RNA sequence: CAGUCGCGUAAGCGGGGCAUAGGAUCACAAGAUACAAAAAGGAAAGAUCUUGGAUUUUUGGAAAAGCUACGCUAGGGAUAA
RNA sequence: GAUGGGGUAGCAGAACGUUGAGUGAAUCUUAGAUUUUUUUUUUAUAACUAAAUAUAGAUGAUAACUCAAGUGAGAAUGGU
RNA sequence: AGACAACACUGACUAGGAUAGCUGGUUUUCUGCGAAACCUAUAAUAGUAGGCAAUUUAAGUAACAUCUUAGUAGGUACAGA
RNA sequence: AUGUAUUAAGGAGAGUAUAACUUAAUUUAUGUUUAUGAUAGAGGUUAUCAACAUAUGAACUCUUAGAGAAAUUACUUAAUAAACGAAGUGAAUUGAAAUAUCUUAUUAACUUCAGGAAAAGAAAUCAAACGAGAUUCUAUGAUUAGUGUGAACGAAAAUAGAGCAGCCUAUUAAAAUAAGUAAAAUGGCUUUAAAGCUGUUUGAAUAUUGUGGGGAACCUUCCUCAAAGGCUAAAUAUAAUACAUGAGUUACAGAGAAAAGUACCGUGAGGGAAAGCUUUGAAAUAGUAGUUUUAUAAGCAGCUCAAGCAAUAAGAAAGCGAGAGCGUACCUUUUGCAUAAUGGGUCACCAAGUUAAUUUUAGAUGCGAGCGAAUUAGAUGUGCAUAGUUAAACCGAUCAUUAAAAUAAUGAAUAGUGUCUAAAGUUAGACCCGAAGCCUGGUGA
């Protein structure tokens, strides 16, 4: 079949409420290890700082006078003191601050983004959720935190406990790998809840996700709108002349 | 186990790395593949050096010159123009101007000094079109008209073609009128535009003027000629009779 | 093969000499070709073809004299006592 | 009941090891992780078994795959 | 006196800025193949380039080597005057 | 190392509560918040058991009045390093396989002057018949045009980005619009012959009602601009300080300096160290212990054969080895080395095909007559290929030569492009170590 379904769940209860349809070239591509490899190694080269510096014999401090007479000493002839053979000499082929970044075609990088997204779809590790996804922290606790009655120490000591027992019930905690929450924008509860308890998972903004982030944890919990915006930006391989992108087969029962 | 711990490139993609001067059993050890105490081992030989013998470029000399004033045309064939019309990429009902030729991808993404229509596949071209190019071969002018079309070779420049695709200049297959009579007619057309549109330049040199002033090339300036007049600005058609 | 000349009845022969011993480019000079002509019309200076002047004789083509026992450095023992 | 088997200059292919990084908020460790040694085995530039000595819960070690090099020294009247 | 000018003077010391067709050195293992010291040119003859030609692995083969049979080129050893 | 922010004169001597810094070397006050902070006590030397903010007393000598042998004299409310900027002057090593033109190189260096930056700057600019619209910095354009015998050197238009600002009534005080000037000859610089700079000798014109300059020898038409008068912030250079980042260093590393321009060397200019911590303890080397062999023998000390000794005990033989035989170290360099040819006292550590740009190839892989990049509606951003041919254009699936042409012949025609891995050509230190010498600025009688 050319199109594959994508169930949309309600994050708190994980109830299937809507059904969307995506192309088979979006979430059902063959697994290409070479293509995924080239996109992961391409991202590491860009994150590298590449600033290591070393001095050569033409940069080491000191005078370029000849150390000893050419003849008559009875020792090996020597020139300047900055030679690689001397004690404090410079490294000939030492590291220098340069650019470690490589290039990768946009169409190849966009194929690896959808190949890593299909690897999670066929394994059941891609759980799309309705927009607005945020950790449903208790209401009374949120009333105290905002009030300022609770201290910072206790405010963090509770979130760490709730997030732990909330992720173990869902079997999404450190036991079953970890979870990555990908939302459109930053959310207070979600992002602040996974900054204090990071062993259970992490949260990321759509603009801060890489092909490597889609393969690290155990599952990817992405919003409905975020997923559509991720495939629309990484379909340069497909739309060059369309394919089903978020078509609603079953609408939410208002 | 983990997906990140199981990814790799195809084996054929990887090639042996040769680190010279790292032992005898590597095959590139002591001398590192240089030989034994020569100029190629101690220093470097100039690339142009032949041992002292004079090169052929000096014995024979460099022949000819490189023309720095020749125009660079984007060659377009009828074999390819027909394929674009059958595919729905060039609407033949409307005039096929340079703006529509460049934005169609038929001559590529490179804009050059002009576009010349060649006559490859002229025997299979039977679509009536109204094309306007910079030049056209004799074999293409008859094929375009044999099918019931119209062709006009206008004068363009590299900057003029860019402004056409950029919308900064409107296309027109007629030269600018000269004379006091037309001053108003043209000024009125400019006011109604309500937008700054650059004008397409006209040929100023002797050659370019003569190229578009003759009917053989279907030049846009051919009207300025008489049935007995010649396109040349200097030569004239002699008279044959008893004198 | 094309062009067009000579000799010969004709067939045919002739792109120097019975054969084997005369160096380029660049620059310069004399002719032709009509290619390009730095806004444009011309031109200059260039390009193509033909041709000429060379102990360019270290003749695949640098405009070039010596001393050191006051001597120096890098090598060779690939050449000496 | 396949064929082939010395090698300098030199050309070519396939690997190991070293240092750092990714997977790694991973795995293992007083029921002994790590211990420059000794020992045992395995077609083995390597790892492994066991022993002896000391005592760490991570600023510890680590398989596998991949990434990047200040990556491999009996030879320079070499340097410290 | 080529004497002296603060270890140095046929031109001091010091800082900055070189080259060396020359000499020496160039670090782990396994596996496969495997030369040349000849020709031509060179301000060359310790060098270098182009060939011959070592290697890699793809297209070809009426390839290449050897013998047999038939044929051909050319004048040595020998022998002769 | 880079980036960001802020700032725009640096050092020394001697002295002092030895965390406290200037003979006052631990001054004196104010406001706020103080555990829900900030990021109901004890303690004035048994001290500073308080942080932030805002004020405040003191702060010596020399560089630095004059003199002089700087830190002295004698006087007195005496006082400003380097790097970067501009102009002037201006080499040589080097390459061309020598070497003169050339290159190195409007370089290094020196001199002057100037500020926190400076310089430059709102067209007598570029373009080409369409138009752009000051200066400065980065990239492409561009191993291009072009010059040069060569080796090599080498633009601009334009595009992208950083900034963006225009004016004379200049936001700081300036013009009655510029004559010994433009320009020419000649001697040079620069350079493509133009334009620009310049010593010498000469020497114009008055605005598109077409006056003057420029558009790369030169004339002409046209286009464009308006010299001989000026102002202007930002993006840029350098240094100091703070902070951020790191498949950067972790003690022979990083820096020359983890207490450093100190110790020490030199008359001097100048040269210039070693050295961390409580952890771990490798090899070489030295003195011993256990097992074993050794005083009739001519061993690169290994290898082949091997008696015997060696475990107080059931089991279990590592090691040392008499005796017999084989074997003339290693590397480099050479036709050829045990060579009495080169190099090494031993061990440990440092120590050599790397990086960038550009130009290619193979393999793998993405797209595909397109590729790549870059981006409500439109446009925007190098390049390569898609058509070949010729000296070159016209021409064109045909083109070139045949002084007219013409199948007469001959030659040339069919998937590209991006990325990764690896090997490479070119230019840079270019795999590493090593000269004698040349030039410039300083030092010393
Ligand atoms: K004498
Ligand atoms: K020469
Ligand atoms: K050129
Ligand atoms: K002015
Ligand atoms: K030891
Ligand atoms: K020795
Ligand atoms: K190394
Ligand atoms: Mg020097
Ligand atoms: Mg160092
Ligand atoms: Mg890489
Ligand atoms: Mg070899
Ligand atoms: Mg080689
Ligand atoms: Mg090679
Ligand atoms: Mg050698
Ligand atoms: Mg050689
Ligand atoms: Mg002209
Ligand atoms: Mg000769
Ligand atoms: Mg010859
Ligand atoms: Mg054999
Ligand atoms: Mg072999
Ligand atoms: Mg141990
Ligand atoms: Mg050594
Ligand atoms: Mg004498
Ligand atoms: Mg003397
Ligand atoms: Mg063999
Ligand atoms: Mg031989
Ligand atoms: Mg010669
Ligand atoms: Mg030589
Ligand atoms: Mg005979
Ligand atoms: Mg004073
Ligand atoms: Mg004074
Ligand atoms: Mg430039
Ligand atoms: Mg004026
Ligand atoms: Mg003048
Ligand atoms: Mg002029
Ligand atoms: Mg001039
Ligand atoms: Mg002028
Ligand atoms: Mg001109
Ligand atoms: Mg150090
Ligand atoms: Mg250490
Ligand atoms: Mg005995
Ligand atoms: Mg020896
Ligand atoms: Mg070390
Ligand atoms: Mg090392
Ligand atoms: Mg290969
Ligand atoms: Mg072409
Ligand atoms: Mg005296």
């Amino acid at each position: 079949i050319t199109n594959v379904p994508v169930t949309v769940y309600s994050f708190p209860e994980l109830e299937p409420r809507s059904l969307e349809s995506y192309s088979a070239r979006h979430l059902h591509l063959p697994l290409r290890r070479d293509i995924l490899h080239l996109a992961v190694i391409y991202e590491g080269d860009s994150t590298r700082r590449g600033m290591a510096s070393t001095k050569t014999r033409y940069e080491v401090h000191g005078s370029h006078k000849k150390m000893s007479p050419q003849k008559g000493t009875g020792n090996a002839r020597r020139g300047t003191r900055q030679s690689p053979l001397m004690k404090g000499g410079g490294k000939t082929f030492g590291p220098k601050p340069r650019d470690f970044s490589t290039k990768l075609n946009k169409k190849v990088y966009d194929l690896a983004w959808r190949t890593a997204l299909s690897y999670r779809y066929k394994r059941g590790e891609l759980i799309v959720t309705e927009d607005g996804l945020d950790l449903p922290l208790p209401n009374d606790f949120l009333w105290l935190a905002g009030g300022g009655k609770l201290s910072r120490e206790l405010e963090d000591g509770y979130v760490r406990k709730w997030v732990h027992e909330f992720m173990t019930s869902l079997n999404w905690g450190k036991e079953a790998g970890r979870t990555t929450f990908i939302t459109g924008d930053k959310r207070p509860n979600l992002f602040t809840g996974f900054e204090l308890a990071g062993a259970e998972g992490r949260a990321l903004e759509l603009w801060d996700v890489d092909v490597k982030d889609l393969l690290e944890t155990g599952r990817i919990v992405i919003e409905r709108s975020a997923l559509k915006e991720m495939i629309e930006d990484h379909q340069s391989d497909l739309v060059t002349r369309g394919p089903n992108l978020g078509e609603v087969l079953v609408r939410a029962p208002r | 186990a983990s997906i990140l711990a199981s990814l790799s490139d195809n084996r054929g993609a990887y090639h042996k790395r040769i680190r010279k001067g790292r032992g005898p059993s590597s095959g590139y050890g002591k001398t590192a593949g240089r030989g034994t105490k020569g100029q190629k081992a101690h220093g470097h030989v100039k690339p142009w050096f032949q041992g002292g013998q004079t090169p052929l470029i000096v014995s024979h000399g460099r022949k000819g010159f490189v023309n720095q004033f020749a125009a660079d045309m984007s060659e377009l064939n009828l074999e390819k123009l027909q394929e674009w019309i059958e595919a729905g990429r060039i609407d033949p009902t409307k005039p096929i101007t340079p703006k529509e030729i460049i934005k169609s991808g038929i001559i590529g993404s490179s804009i050059k000094d002009g576009i010349k229509l060649l006559g490859r596949g002229k025997e299979s071209f039977k679509i009536p079109v109204t094309i306007t190019v910079s030049r056209a071969s004799a074999s293409a002018i008859e094929a375009i008209e044999a099918a019931g079309g119209k062709i006009v070779t206008r004068f363009y420049t590299k900057e003029s073609l860019k402004r056409l695709v950029e919308g900064k200049s409107l296309h027109t297959d007629k030269p600018l009128p000269v004379g006091k009579e037309h001053v108003e007619e043209i000024l009125a057309q400019a006011r109604s535009l309500k937008k700054k549109y650059y004008r397409l330049p006209d040929p100023t040199s002797r050659w370019d003027i003569e190229y578009y002033r003759d009917p053989a090339h279907r030049g846009y300036l051919s009207h300025q000629l008489a049935p007995g007049e010649s396109p040349s600005l200097y030569f004239k058609v002699p008279t044959g009779g008893e004198k």
